[PDB]
């Protein structure tokens, strides 16, 4: 911890010589008072990623209310959500890219977006995402510009309540091409862990991670 | 063709002149995929027999708000799926809604 004594993300932690995935303490804006323990993915395409969503076995409940999605929940070594307030503070300290890793029955795919940011609470955590590359298909472009929606705070573009109807929480529009906080193992139309351009709306994905690191890292 | 009928259609007046209608996705889709839904409605016992068609934006938002309806008038509506090749599926059962005075 010498180049960056208070690394502000997993990329600076990796530059300090931490090259094994696991739990690390980062410091938002390099501030020792703003410590945050995160899971770092240090192997995917060179590493240095903060993981902020993991689905892998359906043990954790992702049908949670606005306060839970603002604050985060779950064991960061297992299934978890980092929290929207954290995501805003991280994506505001610089320019970050998004990576999504997907696995299902021995097949894998990924998507990278060159630009990814989440607004603060007063924007209702508005999503900005653009610049797709990868193999999973560009499903997040549909969600660009949307505020976050939970079953108890409907901000989506639909007449109905997307989060209530499709048993999750997301930057819903009307309603989704991505539903990675949906109901685990649920192959009913649009209800599961969906990435539309990879497996459609009637196939729930076994494993999914969303992660971020500085652009051009 | 296209699909079986939308299920469990329900409708409640929202305000004095609007109606909120919801339904469930057809259980069976035959070949082509569902692209959107049509909400078909007309006055039940009124003189204006204009047949109205509201088309939804996409296939996931299983609800619609109908505006510009007349108080003290009954309406009949049906929901139907429309597939990517333009074909209409089976129509839902008719639902009669009475707007209050
Ligand atoms: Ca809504």
């Amino acid at each position: 911890g010498l180049l960056y004594p208070f690394p502000k993300d997993c990329s600076q932690a990796m530059l300090n010589g931490d090259t094994t995935s696991g739990l690390y303490t980062i410091y938002l804006n390099g501030d020792k008072a703003e410590a945050l323990e995160v899971f770092c993915d240090m192997t995917s395409d060179g590493g240095g990623w903060i993981v902020f969503l993991r689905r892998k076995n359906g043990r954790e409940n992702f049908y949670q209310n606005w306060k839970a999605y603002a604050a985060g929940f779950g064991d960061r070594r297992e299934e978890f959500w980092l929290g929207l307030d954290n995501l805003n503070k991280i994506t505001a300290q610089g320019q970050y890219e998004l990576r999504v890793d997907l696995r299902d029955h021995g097949e894998t795919a990924f998507a990278v977006y060159d630009k990814f940011s989440v607004g603060d609470a007063k924007t209702r955590y508005k999503l900005k995402v653009e610049g797709y590359s990868g193999t999973a298909g560009d499903s997040m472009a549909y969600h660009n510009g949307r505020s976050f929606s939970t079953f108890d705070k409907d901000t989506d573009s639909a007449i109905t309540n997307c989060a209530l109807s499709y048993k999750g929480a997301f930057w819903y529009r009307n309603c989704h091409r991505v539903n990675l906080m949906g109901r685990y193992g649920d192959n009913n139309h649009s209800q599961g862990v969906n990435w539309f351009h990879w497996k459609g709306h009637e196939h729930s994905i076994q494993f999914a991670e969303m992660k971020l690191r500085p652009s051009n890292f | 063709v296209c699909s079986s009928e939308p299920e469990n259609v329900q409708a409640d007046p929202e305000n004095y002149t609007s109606l909120l209608v919801t339904w469930e996705r057809p259980r069976v889709v035959y070949d082509t995929m569902i692209e959107k839904f049509a909400v078909l409605y007309q006055q039940l016992d009124g003189e204006d027999q204009t047949k109205h068609e509201f088309l939804t934006d996409g296939y996931q938002d299983l609800g619609a708000i109908l505006n510009n309806l007349l108080p003290n008038m009954s309406y009949v509506l049906q929901i139907v799926a429309i597939c990517t090749n333009g074909l209409y599926g089976k129509y839902s059962d008719q639902l009669i809604v009475d707007m209050p005075t």
